[PDB]
RNA sequence: AUACCCGCUUAAUUCAUUCAGAUCUGUAAUAGAACUGUCAUUCAACCCCAAAAAUCUAGUGCUGAUAUAACCUUCACCAAUUAGGUUCAAAUAAGUGGUAAUGCGGGACAAAAGACUAUCGACAUUUGAUACACUAUUUAUCAAUGGAUGUCUUAUUUU
DNA sequence: GGGTTGGGGTTGGGG
């Protein structure tokens, strides 16, 4: 009954299929359909991840960043699982997030999981 | 001892170890990279199960690595108002569904139940990454300072 | 820029310290469990009355100024500061403690804090003060802390004094502890 | 309401209002379905359940019912459960189990020492947790007042809210505090400045709070300038000649003192004694002092400043201030109430409060004027008298405030100095010359330093432990002379009871022996005390702080009241204790034993004072016996033979040293008399001694040899002596040291015994003498009723003890004691009513209003006296001797004693003739009591005839007495001879 | 010359508060409350003028007082007929007390 | 009101001058002549024992049936004593001790009424209500006072 | 920048 949810990125294409993971990022193209937007993950720019949102989006109740989970469709689409949008004042250090992910998961979360 | 930051995966491992190994001349304690009895965790507060007969709210929780459930309790009036003290920051949103990223404390004891201690929400995932990297460094230094003490 | 340390390192240094050694460090911890069974404030003149002569009925007459004065009550609080590494019994000065009480409630002014607390305790407002103290637990902050290995009446001991209290900052405290982790891995 | 009894603590508790549920543990568990009648648990745990007592403000038994089972209760550690329960409290404070706690978020460690914790964690509590379960255990601990039994008459409050804060408390200030006049600050000045001109260090060579704006303050500044100029421009030497002149032989006194200082060697003592007496005669009359002060006042302060009429009234009040004795002070209102706010013209009517509320206006002006007068007296009168006069008293006399001139006292001090012929941060001391007689015997003190005071206290508790140890050792088998340190009636009672036993069995015909010792404090040898200290009958000691609360002396109304009391009237005390590797009772209770009537209580605090070895005491002995820099003004020298006076432990040290000596001496003598037949007893204070024996020859030989061996080491004394006649070697010893005197009815340090009947009296004196030297009076400031009830309970000196527990003595002696102490009681009480009756206000807007009449005097004093008489007729819990069961002689006896009270009151109200108008009413109440008791004495005869129980030894005996000597008319006409 | 009249007094006003309000000025007087109105007599015209200058407000330049928190204007220029009526009423009180004492002597 | 009270006044000029020296004049050996510095932190309650606290409590008991042995009053004030008398509720005094400062003048004839409704429904006399207030205090009204109050004089004499 | 905490009550005996 336990479902894993790792953290991956573009540099991990191979993890998109059949692997329910955790996706984070700031909605760059704030699409108003409230069901499908374009976001940037933990980097500066050009992390153009398609986010097939939950059919409702609190587009103006919170800030830019949104987190969801699920499987990643090959065109970098994200199937909706669970929205956890934040009300952010201090934005991400995407450098810090990337170091955490691709360092812990590289060796120590690997040494853990 | 001191409170340690943990996650669902490691606590599941520790619970399974407590199940299997009797750990003679020990017990009433969970030992990992050393030993511990209390934890701090940042995860998502899960579905609120309504259990009321002797115990109270069965608060579920889940991280990127697992899904666990803890308890709160009162008899008549002991933990209704403090239960609300914990629970306003969930209830007063009125639009968040009932799943938000949150940091809380738990008390470990050698018994198949986990008691919730204190709770608050997490508004920036900077703090979530903080909690994860802190717990990572904490186990690293704990293991390699107890073994290098 | 400044530097940051751990509670365990600070306690280790204090244990390996001698009389008259005061060293200041910065940590990312929180405050919890304020002790209140002892008195919560003291008296001092406007001119910092070193020994204000005592007179009953709450009559104030300083000796460092030697005139009738408006009293200066300074609230002294003791609590425990903790982090993911350790915990220390600490003593908070009136100024920073009143800043914290302003944070929890802006209704009371900074200097008004001691007077308001004294009024509450003499009047019977105790439960509200206890609840407010409860509200201050687990308050993540940046702490500037110094320590002294002095001796208190022919008995050596270790005491601590928190000087500057600052709000936490994930963006750089995470960087601090991450680079510490990187150093540890490299070693 | 019959009387007090042993106790029934469940009734005692449930009989009080605030807590509405009271029970024991066992029946509470039965009610809450946690246990059943078949719950045949361990027997000891069963008595634990029965003796355990619980209470609560609410009947939350419903909250503690079963309501379900869910039987898991698996393995939670009792320590963890208690930790969780403690965490449940959070910010709350002052609960028992709270003590010794470090609440750290959700974690605690254990600190200090808590014997109550060892009482916890028991198998009893383990079973209790098995019964309650998690939540029930935690909430019962947090809520109920848990009381368990450890001792026959020892019960613990191991849990619940601490009884302290429940029993410690006892827009506002309708009258303000009106700061005090520090009359104490007039004592013991040793300062001379070459001239009058009292204080150049004072304001002569500030601010204001609530004056009339500040213009009145400016006027005050102007008038202070006036008085400053007057003070600068007035000589005091001639005024001192006029009112407090020196003796005319002043220069001759100076010359003889100087010659004495030079060469008084060996031809001094008599002349020095006469000189001391003469210098003591240089006192100054209070009236002369008052006139001098009044002239001072007139020369400086404007009668317009003070108002003319208020000025005159204050001038009158000055004599009262001078007259009134030590440890007393007139409050500001004691003058203000006789001050007028309208005798001063320049008073500012700002805002016209007079036209808003003239009473508020007058109150404000009274506040202002009172502050001004406080300023005047504290900054003028007290400094002036302090610099110009030495204020002191006579130790053997008491609180009579004598005055003297500075040069005379300085010369006396020099004469004392010539009589001194006798490491660490040092705890320095200070000398104070104490007038005792036509001679002096000064005292010491320790001052000026917090650390010195604290270590002084440390000495206090460590030697208090030493005194406890020596007390127990003496009680089991006297290491001292045996029956020596009786500490206020213990050994005196045992002594008297045993001697009564032989008078019943052996020979009441006996022979007393007096004995005195001089300078016991200085008869101490350092080396030998250290040696006998190396005997070391106690090591490995430790301390525990005490929180006891038990058994006041007052009855409790039954559940037939016809109000709201709180669970107190078991007044607290405070003691320190000791412990080592010994019996577990001291480990548990932290208190050894104190006899009372059977109501338990015990509560302990947490603290860790460390004193295990006598080596630290040895260090303090090095502190004291070898180095001492006690300075009168600049002196460092000290007599080195003996423990210094003023030392807070010198009494116990002298007791221990004479224990050393009397060890050998008393061993010899007591064993001799044990062989002889043992009709002998002893008692010895610090320097006073009494002896008893029928065989005068044997006892007198004992006196000879004991004085021999005692004076074989340079210890002298001289005072009156015993009826024993010569034993010529005794006469040689008398010629050696002291004269001998003979007189029956051995008198004592404040008691005496008609040893023929062994009837022990205390003292009798005269009204004026009793007024002198001892009387101190309180002030009725919304405290009148409490002040007077407790102050007429000033039978709290000896007349509630020491004499109404002889266990055999006839009612003649009992009532003789009673009415003698009653006489003394009135002799000392009359100042109280005399003073406070002059302010008997029908206008008392609370006391007189509740009184409901303008004759406050009559009924209020009737109430207070009748209430005190009721108290003393209900205080005969001593009188279980003859009344405990007979069920009517209790009333007869207490009414008889009330009759004695009222007859004494009759005599002394005839003495108080000046209040006849309600003296008649008081006498009417008295005669009512008298004649109703005459009827009661008649009725008791029929009651005895109709009742069957006999109790020959006590009940029938006292009935025989009261029938043969108290038959209606007899009672009066035999007890009046017994009065005589 | 020694009379003032307080008008527009709030309904149900007792004499104690109005005499206290006049006592705020601090000058002795005698009051009579009718219907509403309160006619006040002072001892002499000097104190009457003193009361006039004390009760006048320069903001509205008129004689005003505070009654139960409200502002009430008073008039010192008493009409001649009303003053005559008050003098007759006061002399009626005088001779009423005189006749009461007279008849009280008369029963004996 | 009677032995006193009240309104008016008071009456003095080195009793003394320590210790720390410092000018040390006097220096034989010290007077003296002084300057400063003062309790200066005033230091504080000296301790030890011991016996009690209604708590913010108003317990509310013995209903008046007796003392014929209790009670009464005098001296400038108070206290002890003495006697005397009563014996039902009041008339006697003396002694002794202690305490009360001083000069002048008013209280003044041994006191109540007379009449004036004189002064007053504006007067003051309480009670109980309100607003205040408030531990040592009075306010304006309400009722009732009702004569609240002052004015003449007490014996043309033994009235 | 302080921090066990100083004073109320004064009744018999001792010193
Ligand atoms: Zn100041």
């Amino acid at each position: 009954e336990q479902v894993m949810y790792p953290r991956i990125l573009f540099e991990q294409m191979a993890q998109f299929r059949g692997k329910k993971v955790t996706v984070v990022g700031n909605v760059c193209n704030e699409d108003q359909n409230d069901s499908l937007v374009i976001e940037f993950g933990p980097t500066g720019l050009n992390q153009h991840v398609v986010i097939d949102n939950y059919r409702r989006v609190d587009l103006n109740n919170t800030t830019k960043f949104v987190e969801i989970r699920g499987v990643v469709l090959n065109q970098n689409i994200v199937s909706c699982e669970e929205l956890t949008e934040f009300e952010q004042k201090d934005p991400f250090d995407f450098d810090t997030y990337s170091k955490l992910i691709h360092l812990s998961q590289s060796d120590k979360l690997s040494s853990l999981f | 001892q001191i409170t340690v930051p943990l996650n669902c995966f490691m606590i599941n491992q520790i619970v399974k170890a407590a199940k299997e190994n009797p750990q003679a001349h020990s017990g009433n304690h969970y030992e990992w990279y050393g030993a511990f009895e209390n934890a701090i965790i940042t995860a998502k507060f899960e579905f609120l199960q309504s259990i009321n007969d002797s115990p109270k709210i069965m608060g579920k929780l889940s991280d990127s690595t697992g899904c666990i459930e803890v308890v709160i309790q009162k008899s008549k009036m002991s933990d209704e108002l403090p239960e609300f003290v914990q629970a306003y920051e969930i209830e007063l949103q009125n639009n968040g569904n009932r799943h938000k990223y949150v940091r809380a404390m738990l008390k470990m004891r050698k018994n198949a139940q986990i008691q919730l201690l204190y709770f608050s929400i997490v508004n920036d995932a900077n703090e979530i990454s903080r909690h994860g990297l802190d717990l990572c460094l904490r186990y690293l230094q704990r293991k390699h300072g107890i073994e290098d003490f | 820029q400044r530097i940051y340390s751990s509670i365990e390192e600070i306690i280790q240094q204090a244990q390996a310290s001698e009389i008259g050694q005061k060293k200041e460090f910065y940590v990312y911890g929180n405050l919890v469990s304020i002790q209140m069974k002892n008195k919560l404030y003291y008296y001092r003149c406007t001119c910092q009355g070193k020994s204000v002569l005592k007179y009953h009925g709450d009559s104030f007459f300083c000796e460092s100024c030697q005139q009738f004065i408006n009293p200066q009550v300074h609230l002294m609080l003791r609590a425990f500061v903790q982090d993911s590494t350790g915990t220390i019994p600490v003593m908070i000065f009136d100024q920073q403690s009143s800043q914290l009480i302003n944070q929890i409630d802006p209704s009371i002014h900074v200097q008004e804090a001691g007077q308001y607390v004294k009024n509450c305790i003499e009047n019977g407002q105790e439960e509200i003060i206890r609840q407010l103290f409860s509200k201050l637990d687990f308050a993540r902050f940046i702490f500037e802390i110094q320590f002294e290995n002095k001796e208190f009446n022919n008995e050596q001991e270790i005491a601590y004094k928190v000087l500057k209290i600052e709000k936490e900052n994930i963006k750089e405290e995470s960087k601090y502890l991450l680079k510490k982790l990187e150093h540890l891995i490299n070693n | 309401q019959m009387l007090t009894r042993k106790e029934d603590l469940l009734t005692v508790l449930k009989q009080i209002s605030a807590l509405k549920y009271v029970s024991n543990l066992y029946e509470f568990l039965l009610a809450t379905e946690k246990i059943v009648q078949t719950s045949e648990l361990d027997t000891q745990f069963q008595e634990f359940l029965t003796t355990t007592i619980i209470a609560s403000e609410q009947n939350l038994v419903e909250n503690y019912k079963q309501k379900y089972n869910q039987p898991n209760f698996s393995q939670l550690t009792i320590k963890q459960v208690i930790d969780d329960s403690i965490i449940l409290l959070g910010n709350k404070q002052n609960y028992v189990q709270q003590i010794g706690t470090t609440t750290i978020g959700f974690y605690v460690e254990y600190e200090n020492i808590n014997l109550s914790r060892q009482t916890l964690y028991s198998s009893n509590f383990r079973n209790l947790l098995n019964i309650f379960g998690e939540e029930d255990f935690k909430y019962f601990l947090i809520d109920f007042l848990v009381f368990t039994k450890v001792e026959q008459n020892g019960y613990l409050q191991v849990a619940g809210v601490c009884l302290n804060q429940y029993f410690s408390v006892q827009k506002q200030e309708n009258q303000y505090i009106y700061p005090e006049i520090q009359r104490s600050q007039i004592f013991y000045c040793n300062h001379m400045g070459r001239e009058p001109g009292v204080f150049k260090s004072s304001f002569f060579n500030y601010q204001s709070k609530n004056f009339s704006c500040q213009e009145e303050r400016d006027l005050f500044l102007e008038f202070t300038e006036k008085i400053v100029q007057n003070f600068h421009n007035i000589n005091f030497n001639y005024l001192l000649k006029k009112f407090c002149k020196l003796p005319e032989n002043y220069q001759s006194l100076k010359s003889q003192v100087k010659q004495i200082v030079q060469s008084e060697n060996k031809a001094n003592q008599q002349s020095c004694e006469n000189l001391f007496n003469s210098l003591y005669d240089t006192e100054i009359s209070y009236k002369q002092i008052t006139n001098f002060l009044r002239q001072i006042i007139q020369n400086c302060v404007p009668n317009q400043l003070l108002g003319k009429k208020n000025f005159k009234v204050f001038l009158e009040k000055l004599y009262e201030f001078v007259q009134m004795k030590r440890f007393e002070n007139q409050k500001v209102l004691d003058y203000i109430c006789f001050m007028d706010v309208f005798d001063v013209e320049w008073f500012v009517d700002l805002k016209n409060q007079k036209f808003t509320q003239k009473r508020k206006y007058i109150s404000d002006k009274r506040k202002i004027l009172g502050d001004l007068i406080v300023f005047i007296i504290n900054k003028i009168v007290i400094p002036v008298l302090r610099y110009n006069f030495y204020i002191t008293e006579k130790h053997k006399e008491g609180s009579q405030i004598f005055y003297y001139r500075k040069p005379i006292w300085k010369l006396v001090s020099k004469l004392t100095i010539v009589k001194l012929e006798e490491f660490q941060k040092y705890p320095q001391g200070k000398l104070r010359i104490i007038p005792k007689k036509g001679s002096f015997r000064p005292i010491m003190t320790f001052l000026r330093k917090d650390k010195q005071k604290n270590i002084k206290l440390n000495l206090n508790q460590i030697l208090m432990d030493s005194q406890l140890v020596f007390r127990n050792l003496k009680d089991m088998l006297g290491q001292k002379i045996g029956y020596s340190v009786f500490d206020n009636k213990q050994i005196s009672e045992k002594f008297a009871q045993f001697i009564e036993k032989w008078k019943n069995k052996g020979r009441p015909q006996l022979y007393y022996v007096t004995l005195d010792i001089k300078k016991c404090y200085d008869s101490i040898d350092q080396m030998k005390l250290l040696n006998f200290f190396n005997q070391s009958d106690l090591i490995q000691d430790t301390y525990f702080i005490n929180k006891y609360l038990l058994f006041q002396r007052n009855k409790r109304p039954l559940l037939q009241i016809q109000n709201f009391p709180y669970y107190f009237n078991l007044k607290e005390r405070q003691i320190a204790y000791s412990l080592y590797d010994d019996d577990d009772q001291i480990l548990q209770k932290g208190f050894k034993e104190i006899q009372s009537d059977d109501r338990p209580f015990i509560v302990i605090n947490q603290d860790k004072p460390r004193c295990i070895t006598k080596d630290i005491i040895h260090n303090h002995l090095k502190h004291i016996s070898q180095y001492n820099v006690i300075s009168f003004n600049k002196v460092k020298f000290r007599q080195k033979r003996g423990i210094p006076q003023g030392l807070n432990i010198s009494g116990v040290l002298c007791s221990f040293y004479f224990g050393k000596l009397e060890e050998e001496y008393t061993q010899f003598l007591k064993n001799a008399e044990q062989v002889n037949g043992s009709i002998n007893l002893l008692m010895r204070l610090t320097d006073d001694y009494l002896f008893i024996s029928d065989s005068q020859q044997n006892a007198l030989n004992l006196i000879v040899q004991l004085q021999n061996c005692a004076n074989n080491n340079g210890f002298m004394f001289n005072d009156q002596k015993i009826t024993t006649n010569f034993q010529f070697p005794q006469e040689d010893y008398n010629l050696e040291h002291f004269k001998i005197s003979v007189q029956n009815e051995c008198q004592w340090i404040g008691k005496s015994i008609d040893m023929n009947t062994l009837e022990i009296k205390s003292i009798q004196k005269q009204t004026q003498q009793e007024i002198n030297q001892t009387i101190n009076v309180a002030i009725s400031i919304k405290n009148l009723k409490s002040q007077l009830k407790n102050k007429l309970r000033s039978l709290f000196l000896n007349q509630l003890i020491d004499y109404f527990n002889p266990n055999i003595n006839s009612f003649e002696g009992l009532c003789r004691q009673l009415y003698h102490h009653s006489k003394a009681t009135v002799m000392k009480f009359y100042p109280f009513m005399t003073k406070l009756f002059q302010i008997d206000l029908k206008k008392s807007k609370q006391y007189s209003v509740q009184y409901g009449k303008e004759n406050t005097n009559e009924n209020f004093l009737k109430d207070i006296l009748y209430y005190t008489v009721e108290d003393v007729c209900k205080i005969l819990c001593y009188l279980q001797f003859e009344d405990e069961i007979n069920s009517n002689i209790k009333e007869i006896f207490k009414n008889l004693y009330s009759w004695i009270m009222w007859d004494i009151i009759v005599s002394y109200l005839k003495k108080k003739k000046q209040f006849k108008g309600y003296l008649n009413k008081l006498l009417q109440k008295i005669r009512k009591s008298r004649f109703f008791y005459l009827k009661e004495g008649c009725k008791s005869l029929q009651l005895i005839l109709s009742q069957q129980k006999y109790q020959l030894n006590k009940k029938e005996l006292e009935a025989i007495e009261f029938i043969d000597l108290n038959n209606l008319i007899q009672d009066i006409k035999t007890l009046i001879p017994k009065i005589s | 010359n020694c009379l003032i009249k307080i008008i527009n007094i709030p309904q149900g006003t007792l004499k104690a508060e109005v005499v206290l309000a006049v006592r705020h000025l601090g000058y002795e007087f005698y009051c009579d409350y009718i219907d509403g109105q309160a006619m006040i007599r002072f001892q002499n015209s000097d104190e009457q003028r003193l009361a006039i200058q004390k009760l006048l407000n320069h903001n509205n330049n008129k004689l005003q007082i505070e009654i139960r928190g409200q502002i009430c204007d008073v008039i010192s220029t008493i009409p001649e007929d009303e003053e005559k009526n008050y003098w007759n009423y006061i002399k009626f009180k005088k001779n009423e007390f005189r006749k009461f004492f007279f008849m009280k002597k008369q029963q004996k």
